[PDB]
Formats: C-alpha cells, structure tokens, sequence
C-alpha cells in the first residue's frame, strides 16, 4: 500500500507572524482641539442659563418685596 | 494581548527600571535565558550549538538594550511570535520518514 504520514500538498498557505498594532489617527493636538472645543460650548450654554436663572431670581425677590407690607 | 498591555501606563510605569542587571554581572551570576536576551550580551544556544534539525529552520531572536525587566517581557513576547514562525516552517518541512530509530 501507500504511506499514511501527514504532510499534505506543500505550504499550508501563508501565515502571518509579525506584529500589528495600527490605526489611531484622531490624535494630533486636535484631540485637545475637540475637547477644549466642548468646553467652549459648555461655558457658552451655561452662561446663558445662569443669566436666565438670575432673571428668575430678581422676579422672585420681586414677589417677596411686593408681599412685605 | 499586546493592545491589552504595552503602552498601558499602569503596567509599564510599574515595571520600567526595576531590577536591572549589568551584562558581565549576569554572566558571573550565571543567568541563562530571557535575562541575557533582554540585557545586552547577545547569546543563544539555539543559534550557537544546534542540538538537532532545529538548526535548519530560519528565525531571529530578540534582545534589548535597557536591561530593564521591561525588555525581558517584550523579548518573551517576540519569542512567542518567532515560535509561530518556527512552528509554521516546521509544518511545511515535515518529512514522512518514521518515528523511532531502527535499532
């Protein structure tokens, strides 16, 4: 008969050993640019809302002071 | 795993300069292994004194210049990868001769 030992048609195809750890492109300083940007949004909006809340504050004190007598 | 570690500020910043070794010192203390690998003093038994057909297959050993115990880690890693190379080429080269000697 023939022999049943293993090796097949040669090569088993290619195999990739070498190291790969790629792909993060979002990082220049521009990460700072987007974060600091987010701050620049927060202070804008929050500024507005605190102004509004002061307006309400004066209005409430007006309620009280009109009550006082 | 290499993304799991290796640029982790924690693991690195825990092991960086801890337990370094001078090459000649390692020789006197007789360290043989990833020690000599990762700290200078390029040496291997696999390359220098081949004990079997393990001579033939191609691959390359890592080293490190900081002797820093971090180098030794990365050297173990790269030896795993090179081990993959050797396994591959071995799967390609396997002769169908026989198992035991004939005596």
């Amino acid at each position: 008969k023939v022999k049943q030992d293993m090796p097949p048609v040669g090569g088993y195809g290619p195999i990739d050993y070498k190291r790969n750890l790629p792909r993060r492109g979002l990082s220049g300083y521009s990460m700072f640019a987007v974060g600091i940007g987010a701050l620049l949004f927060g202070y804008w909006s929050m500024m507005r809302w605190n102004r509004e809340r002061r307006r309400l504050q004066i209005e409430d004190f007006e309620a009280r002071i009109a009550l006082m007598p | 795993l290499e993304e799991m570690l290796t640029n982790n500020r924690i693991w690195r910043n825990r092991t960086v300069d801890i337990g370094v070794v001078t090459a000649e010192d390692a020789l006197n203390y007789g360290f043989s292994g990833v020690m000599l690998r990762g700290s200078g003093i390029q040496w291997d038994l696999r390359k220098t004194q081949p004990y079997d057909v393990y001579d033939q297959v191609e691959f390359d050993v890592p080293i490190g210049s900081r002797g820093d115990c971090y180098d030794r880690y990365l050297c173990r890693v790269e030896e795993m990868r090179q081990s993959i190379r050797i396994i591959s080429q071995c799967l390609n080269k396997m002769p169908p001769g026989e198992i035991k000697v004939d005596d």
